[PDB]
């Protein structure tokens, strides 16, 4: 017997809705038709802050969708808009799959427990940096983060990567967002021995970061910069520097691929699911409900273990947090004040494109990150036998006083 | 002082830990002085500074 | 039983329990072990001895309640082969088979 | 004091501070003083062969 | 003069009308500050019903402040209303039940917040009980809902002081997704005195089922239960292996109706501290349409300028959860016959248990807790006062009790600490 098992989604435009329905129709042929029926429902996301969600409950929850897909609004406005749905479905215990939400704001699964997305967050980009750090053998770096769940998460992830190694926490630097005056900290940064730098921030903040950094001549050769996708993009580039490593997520802009891929992957999660018994349909009707949906966590469990490595977006596997695993990034260079692909990163191993490496100062290769410090500031305490303290005799610093043995 | 770690970790010495704590000093000059001043009957510190 | 003890001694597994069934020689097994374990100077520990068989339809309940208490690392089992199958399924449920 | 790891006020978790924390902090790259060498400190920092 | 606009909602399975308390609060409300009230009630809670209704009342009239009342303890509800708060910027609070029940960390934009209490603090309350009778707790598990990771740290923070001699035996997570068994087999490994629970009553229901099979229900495995479960005072799952401490704020101790007036008073005083003190208290203005950013955020709204206030002289200073920083708490024990007998009450810093002696669960077993008195002398035992500065006894000593002499008196007397 075939029961159309509805699915639901929120997408940027009606064309993408048609793409969704098309992929769904392709879906019946791939998984067994007799066992289950697939039906597609979606919304074009008219921009109402608290009413789209109203309709999600009124229409989609009333339609008991077995799962929902979501994408970042086509209109280029707002940040992390898909907060409400994760809460709203949360009562429903209905799995949600995001296509375009690479933002780490919804990483907080203690309140975003029902939340998920195919793309890895900005924090996971650190996987690259550790591998990058691994190749070049610089164990000494500096980390500059904005102060928020995003930056702190990035720090936690990278440090966790380092934890397997002897923990490497030298020179972490936290600044708070929206701050135009940031030079003072960099003066502090010069002091530190390590010459390689990595940073995560928003585009607006990054302008201020580079603006302040250029004043103190931080960009000069013997210094290295590693950065997030957001940093290379936008206004960050214009008052922006040269020879700095950068990252861009593969197929990040285009959800449709992620739509077909996520749906194929979800299909494994639901079709396999029905192999199990004691299943319950998602709560039908928003009204009359206060209870969770017992199946939902199970649906999450299979869906996280869904496999489907072959895919339009690339290999698919999910980490413990529900974040995607081994997403491919394309390394970017600033050559001649323009973005170029020096190499591309896929899987656990980096790949080197034919293009010549660029660094600060123009050297083909710039491996050494330990110039070091000629002068050491030494500290002590006042302990009588091994240390003595006398005031400078007037201006003169010291006395010609002699040891018992004549010296 | 590092011996405080010994008293800390030594639950066996908890009694002494507090007994000690309540009389502690910012420095050796005052700690030696108390015994010299006879304010405090006993002083505890590592030998190299003390001998 | 002696060989079981020698094996345990060789790996120096001092602490152990015995799960047995009403199957023949169970009482003596305990007796032989008592003497063998008792004579030695060493302070090895016998944790539990369990004697169980189906009685009515609560054998699983009673067995499960009785088996659940045990915490020991090294278990000597004694029963018919088939019974061993059932006891092992039950142990797999109990989590006693694990590392 | 050279300093010891202690509860940081309300936070209750903090660096040893004093001479050592300045060292972690990077105020003083290297510490030359009469410092006893112990494991609690040892995990945090490298120590030379005892003098 | 000011003529503020306010709304309050009573939702319930227990009988009272908002009108009753409406006129009451306005009478009580009347002298202190100007207020205009619209009262509405709704029978059962839903994400859609509540959202729709609150937007329905708010938009029609430009109310500035409201409160929420319910006869239900559902866990999700708080978050939902909180979500509305992040977008609206309209102050909200709640006096009873679920809204009063704790919720996950508040967003950067201020939300509604009367329910939460530093869970850490809550645990320290529980620890006070543990300090009296609990050491080497059996287990602390981040099983479900908010703070699985968060609860985990504090236990460490509590343990980190190392003032006394604290320690843990069981430290795991998990429940529903796979066989309960990995967590269960791990749980089998722990062998300790007090079980610590941080899971919802629903989860707990299953956990009760787990514990009986597990053997946790048996003696030597006390349960420490928070509001996560405790919240359903009216309803206790029979399978809930009783005698374990279940404790949260009590309805009998404080009237549910009682909470609303005070809050209204606080609102009034907030306005007197904001409005009177050179500030404009703006209306909600836009809640149900488009995405225009609600004509931007109100300038100088000053909602959180005061977090530690009083009302009627009551120290109702608030926490980061908006919660009375003077936690008014009572200790409740799951009794032998489905009853939350008042185990004790918590006042300020000090922890109070009504009965000094530890109750024998059912019949005394294997001569447990034999009452032994050892005379004190230079040769064998020696008694000194506990470190009251910490409120604790010396680690290498034993905390001791005695009966404060009251021979003539009916009472045995208490000579504790
Ligand atoms: C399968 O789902 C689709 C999409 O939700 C349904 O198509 C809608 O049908 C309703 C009828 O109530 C129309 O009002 C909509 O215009 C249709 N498309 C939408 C909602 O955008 C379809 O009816 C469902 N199939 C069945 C058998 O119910
Ligand atoms: C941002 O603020 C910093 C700190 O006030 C400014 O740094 C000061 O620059 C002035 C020169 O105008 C010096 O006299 C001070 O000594 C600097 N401060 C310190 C720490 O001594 C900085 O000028 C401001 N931004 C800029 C570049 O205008
Ligand atoms: C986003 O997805 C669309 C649709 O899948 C891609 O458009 C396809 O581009 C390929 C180029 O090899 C064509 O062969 C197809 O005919 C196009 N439509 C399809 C596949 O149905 C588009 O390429 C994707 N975005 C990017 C940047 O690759």
């Amino acid at each position: 017997d075939p029961k159309i098992v509805n699915i639901g989604a929120v997408l940027s435009t009606k064309k993408h809705e048609q793409i969704f329905r098309e992929a769904v129709n392709q879906a019946n042929k791939r998984h067994f038709t007799r066992k289950i029926q697939l039906n597609a429902t979606s919304v074009t996301h008219r921009p109402n802050a608290i009413q789209m969600a109203l309709s999600v409950c009124e229409d989609l929850i009333s339609s008991q969708v077995y799962a929902i897909l979501v994408s970042h609004p086509p209109a280029p406005t707002d940040h992390l808009t898909p907060t409400p749905i994760s809460y709203t479905a949360g009562f429903y215990r209905i799995p949600v799959i995001g296509l375009t939400t690479r933002m780490s704001i919804y990483s907080d699964k203690s309140i975003h427990l029902s939340f998920l997305r195919t793309v890895p967050p900005y924090s996971h980009q650190a996987l690259v940096w550790f591998e990058m750090m691994r190749l070049f053998n610089w164990n000494h770096v500096i980390l500059i983060v904005s102060d928020d769940h995003e930056g702190r998460a990035a720090q936690k992830k990278l440090e966790t990567l380092l934890e397997e190694k002897e923990s490497k926490a030298d020179k972490v630097l936290q600044f708070e967002p929206g701050t135009k005056n940031l030079t003072a900290l960099l003066l502090e940064a010069k002091e530190l021995e390590a010459r390689v730098i990595i940073l995560s921030a928003s585009e607006d903040d990054a302008t201020a970061v580079y603006k302040s950094a250029a004043m103190l001549d931080m960009t000069g050769a013997g210094y290295v910069w590693l950065v997030g996708e957001r940093e290379i993009s936008g206004s960050a580039l214009r008052y922006a520097p040269d020879g700095i490593i950068g990252l861009q997520l593969i197929n990040g802009k285009n959800e449709s691929a992620h739509i077909s891929d996520a749906v194929a992957v979800v299909a494994q999660a639901i079709h396999e699911l029905f192999e199990m018994e004691q299943i319950t349909d998602p709560p039908r009707g928003c009204v009359g409900n206060t209870n969770i949906w017992k199946t939902g966590p199970l649906f999450k469990r299979v869906l996280m273990s869904s496999k489907y490595p072959d895919g339009v977006t690339g290999r698919i596997e999910f980490n413990e947090d529900g974040d995607r695993k081994f997403a491919q990034y394309s390394i970017m260079n600033l050559q001649n004040r323009k973005l170029v692909q020096v190499g591309i990163f896929d899987g656990s191993y980096i790949i080197q494109n034919d293009r010549k490496i660029i660094w600060p100062g123009g050297e083909t290769e710039r491996p050494q990150g330990y110039q070091m410090s000629t002068r050491l500031k030494i500290v002590t305490i006042h302990q009588e036998p091994f240390v003595y303290v006398r005031p400078t005799t007037s201006d003169g610093t010291c006395r010609e006083e002699y040891t018992i043995n004549g010296d | 002082s590092s011996v405080d770690i010994y008293f800390r970790r030594q639950v066996e010495l908890s009694t002494m830990y507090r007994h000690m704590e309540k009389h502690n000093y910012e420095s050796a000059a005052e700690a030696i002085q108390a015994v010299r001043d006879n304010k405090l009957h006993a002083f505890i510190w590592d030998s190299a500074v003390l001998e | 039983a002696s060989v079981m003890l020698n094996i345990m001694e060789e790996y120096d597994w001092y602490i152990f329990s015995i799960v047995t069934t009403y199957f023949p020689g169970y009482q003596d097994f305990e007796n032989k072990v008592r003497s063998t374990i008792e004579n030695s100077f060493v302070g090895w520990e016998l944790e539990e001895v369990i004697h169980l068989d189906m009685s009515l339809d609560d054998i699983d309940s009673k067995i499960q309640n009785q088996l659940k208490k045990l915490q020991s690392p090294v278990i000597l089992l004694y029963c018919t082969k088939e019974e061993a199958t059932y006891i092992f399924e039950v142990a797999h449920s109990v989590g006693l088979t694990g590392y | 004091k050279f300093g010891t790891q202690e509860r940081v006020n309300n936070s209750n978790a903090a660096a040893w501070n004093g001479m050592m924390g300045e060292l972690l902090s990077g105020q003083a790259d290297m510490i030359v003083a009469p410092l006893t060498i112990n494991n609690e400190r040892a995990q945090y920092i490298e120590f030379s062969k005892p003098f | 003069f000011p003529v503020l606009n306010i709304a309050v909602i009573l939702g319930r399975t227990r009988y009272i009308t908002e009108r009753d308390i409406r006129s009451l609060w306005t009478r009580d409300m009347s002298l202190d500050f100007d207020v205009n009230v619209v009262t509405l009630l709704v029978q059962q809670t839903d994400p859609k019903s509540i959202i729709t209704h609150v937007c329905d009342l708010m938009s029609g009239t430009k109310i500035h402040g409201v409160v929420f009342g319910d006869d239900t303890d559902q866990e999700a509800i708080a978050q939902i209303l909180d979500f509305v708060s992040s977008q609206t910027f309209i102050p909200i609070l709640g006096i009873h039940g679920g809204s009063s029940m704790i919720m996950a960390d508040k967003d950067e934009m201020s939300t509604f917040f009367q329910f939460g209490a530093s869970i850490k603090q809550q645990a320290t309350v529980m620890l006070n009980i543990m300090e009296e009778y609990d050491w080497h707790v059996f287990s602390v598990i981040t099983s479900n809902f908010p703070g699985y990771r968060d609860f985990i740290s504090f236990i460490k923070t509590t343990v980190d002081n190392s003032f006394v001699g604290w320690e843990v035996q069981n430290y795991i997570t998990l429940d529903t997704s796979y066989t309960d068994a990995q967590t269960l087999t791990q749980l089998k490994k722990i062998h300790s005195s007090v079980i610590l629970l941080y899971c919802s009553k629903d989860e707990a229901t299953y956990i009760f089922e787990e514990a009986r099979s597990l053997g946790l229900m048996g003696y030597g495995f006390v349960w420490i239960v928070p509001s996560l479960v405790t919240g359903n005072t009216d309803i206790i799952p029979y399978e809930f292996p009783s005698g374990l401490v279940s404790v949260s704020y009590d309805d009998w101790d404080y009237g549910i109706e009682a909470r609303v007036r005070d809050g209204l008073g606080i609102i009034t005083t907030a306005a007197s501290a904001m409005l009177e003190k050179h500030s404009v208290i703006p209306e909600a203005k836009t809640s149900c349409y488009g995405q225009n950013e609600r004509n931007d955020p109100p300038l100088h709204t000053l909602h959180n300028f005061m977090i530690n206030v009083t009302w009627d002289g009551k120290d109702l200073s608030f926490t980061e959860d908006g919660y009375q920083a003077n936690p008014k708490l009572v200790v409740l024990l799951l009794n032998m016959e489905r009853e939350w007998e008042k185990v004790g009450k918590w006042e300020a810093k000090s922890l109070n248990m009504k009965y000094p002696v530890w109750p024998r669960i059912d019949s005394d077993h294997d001569d447990n807790h034999l009452s032994i008195v050892t005379l004190e002398e230079a040769p064998f035992v020696i008694v000194e006062n506990i470190d009251y500065l910490t409120g604790t006894c010396v680690r290498n000593t034993v905390p001791c009790r005695k009966y404060f002499r009251l021979a003539n008196s009916t009472t045995e007397g208490t000579s504790v600490k």
